[PDB]
């Protein structure tokens, strides 16, 4: 009766590292003196044969899982999503992939990861109240001033100020969907990068002036300190929630425990541990 | 039946109350009808319902929900308390109206917390909020959890700070920081307007209150002297409160997330909550 937890590699929520030679996880420490709590999470390493191996998982969402498990008295085992995706609906009877598909098929009983709460997913699964707010922001070289999604250099684009996101990413899809972002979308389309890592160096390399991406990740990328920086107000806000099936008996208590944790400062401690730089 | 009793509470810019046109008795433009029970005198509880008009961020939310979830409503302003407090084991305010089945739902600047969630169901949060701190520009504090608040008789002279009593903010401080809480009572403010005056004229050093309202107020403070620290502690949201087990909760959640997905929440936020500061 161990709950099967599915997660995904997404820093700083979930770090995934190889085990040491004896198969244990390296003992490490947080920014405050605290020991980093690590769990073994099995999953693929790298077309590919998807050979499953014990790996070390830690971070915001792992700390949360450990708290939840304690609080609600459940045991668990953690694995990484086999296809490496959060989850979208696709066809060829439409079917969810990623963590969404694993939860619905029974391969997982709970999704503990920065899983964006949205209408399409909520039609199928239950989200907890948010354990963390979600939004987009902008990544630029230090010294650049962008106000947010309503800045004239974004609203009225030219090749003098090039902005983009990752091709076919969740952000790209979101932008294509809004007719009011059309003019903004045609500019991005011509400049979108293949991966976040390829977008970010481009910002370092003055090849791309602004990268639009998840806010938590961008502050983290910026935390290197500091040829890069984040600018403006967050936009297109939502939240990250624990995902469960509609008939889960744990769902109300998971949500209540998350509210309790926001209210007593536990979540701020996590913010200080993993997302405050 | 799909004609619903719905309770609200004035709090700009979330719910703003206007006098109705005496020559028409019809609410117009972006307003909707809302009634308020007003006593004839202080001898008895005899009163009359007064026809007024309501508008604001939450009213636009209500109108949209009315359309996509397909219900009509009779909106009234609560007169028994404010947002919600449990007094002698009996909930008052908007929460009380829902708990005691006087209202099918409560719409307004109603903060989701754990104790409320025990007696009502909340929708997904539709505005980010939590607890913030407002000061005059220059004053140094980090946030609620700051030791300048936690041990106010450390630090000389003693910091002067207060909240508006009986809402989620006081409830949080009372539970988390007993010393800070009993120290603040001296500086309790009757309302947000009083508090902002107390700050600007140096009678108060900090005002601890709902983040969404403080941010809005900072955004339009004359001269931009009042600012919010950093930040938000105990991040939660405003939620629509519904009776436990309510048949309306699922469609309301899906519709709110639909609004997020179609960019409409982002639009509403810039419409009602945009600041000049
Ligand atoms: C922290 C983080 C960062 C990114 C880039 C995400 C994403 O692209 C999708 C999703 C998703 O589909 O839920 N979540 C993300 C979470
Ligand atoms: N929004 C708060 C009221 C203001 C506050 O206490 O911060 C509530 O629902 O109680």
């Amino acid at each position: 009766t161990r709950l099967k937890i599915v997660t995904i590699h997404q820093e700083p929520f979930v770090y995934v590292k190889p085990t040491m030679s004896d198969g244990t996880c390296k003992e490490e420490f947080t920014v405050n003196g605290d020991p980093v709590k690590k769990v073994i999470c099995t999953g693929p390493n790298d077309g590919s044969p998807r050979h499953t191996v014990p790996q070390c998982c830690y971070g915001f969402c792992i700390d949360l899982l450990i708290k939840l498990a304690r609080t609600m008295n459940f045991t668990y085992e953690v694995h990484l999503v086999a296809d490496g995706k959060f989850g979208t609906q696709e066809r060829v009877k439409k079917e969810w992939n990623g963590m969404m598909g694993e939860l619905l098929s029974g391969q997982a009983d709970m999704i503990v990861a920065p899983l964006t709460i949205n209408n399409e997913r909520a039609q199928y699964i239950e989200f907890s109240k948010p354990f963390k707010y979600q939004g987009l922001t902008i990544l630029v070289k230090k010294g650049t001033r962008i106000t947010g999604i309503n800045d004239p250099r974004l609203r009225n684009p030219s090749d003098k100020f090039i902005y983009a996101t990752v091709k076919q990413s969740s952000v790209d899809i979101y932008f294509r969907r809004q007719v009011e972002l059309s003019t903004m979308y045609r500019h991005m389309e011509k400049h979108n990068y293949e991966s976040a890592a390829e977008a970010i160096q481009a910002v370092r390399d003055n090849k791309l002036h602004a990268f639009i991406w998840d806010s938590a990740v961008l502050e983290f990328e910026a935390s290197q300190k500091c040829d890069l920086v984040t600018t403006g107000e967050l936009f297109f806000r939502s939240g990250f929630g624990i995902g469960m099936r509609k008939d889960s008996p744990w769902k109300q208590n998971v949500s209540l425990s998350i509210l309790k944790s926001h209210e007593n400062g536990f979540m701020e401690d996590l913010d200080k541990t993993w997302v405050r730089y | 039946d799909n004609h619903l009793s719905i309770v609200t509470l004035e709090e700009a810019p979330f719910v703003i109350v206007e006098d109705i046109d005496p020559l028409t008795e019809t609410c117009v433009r972006n307003t909707v009808p809302c009634r308020k029970f007003v006593k004839i005198n202080n001898s008895t509880n005899e009163g009359m319902n007064v026809k007024k008009c309501c508008k604001g961020f939450c009213i636009d939310i209500l109108k949209k929900l009315s359309r996509t979830v397909k219900f009509t409503y009779d909106l009234y302003l609560v007169t028994n308390g404010k947002h919600g407090k449990k007094v002698n084991n009996v909930w008052n305010g908007m929460i009380g109206e829902v708990v005691y089945q006087r209202a099918v739902m409560a719409v307004g600047s109603l903060t989701i917390n754990e104790e409320r969630s025990e007696v009502v169901d909340f929708s997904v949060p539709f505005v980010e909020t939590g607890i913030s701190v407002m000061v005059s520009r220059g004053t140094q504090v980090t946030g609620l959890s700051d030791k300048k608040f936690q041990r106010p008789h450390d630090y000389s002279p003693p910091f002067r700070f207060g909240t508006v009593p009986n809402g989620s903010t006081e409830r949080n401080i009372r539970n988390n920081y007993p010393y800070m809480h009993q120290y603040m009572t001296r500086f309790n403010q009757r309302g947000v307007e009083d508090a902002l005056v107390s700050l600007k004229t140096g009678k108060l050093d900090a005002f601890i209150y709902d983040a969404a309202v403080l941010n809005y107020k900072a955004g339009r403070d004359e001269g931009c002297k009042l600012v919010t620290i950093g930040y938000i502690f105990a991040t939660t949201g405003y939620g629509i409160a519904l009776q436990k087990g309510s048949p309306w909760k699922r469609q309301i959640d899906l519709a709110l997330l639909q609004f997020v997905g179609d960019g409409e929440m982002e639009e509403l936020e810039t419409l009602w909550l945009t600041g000049i500061c």
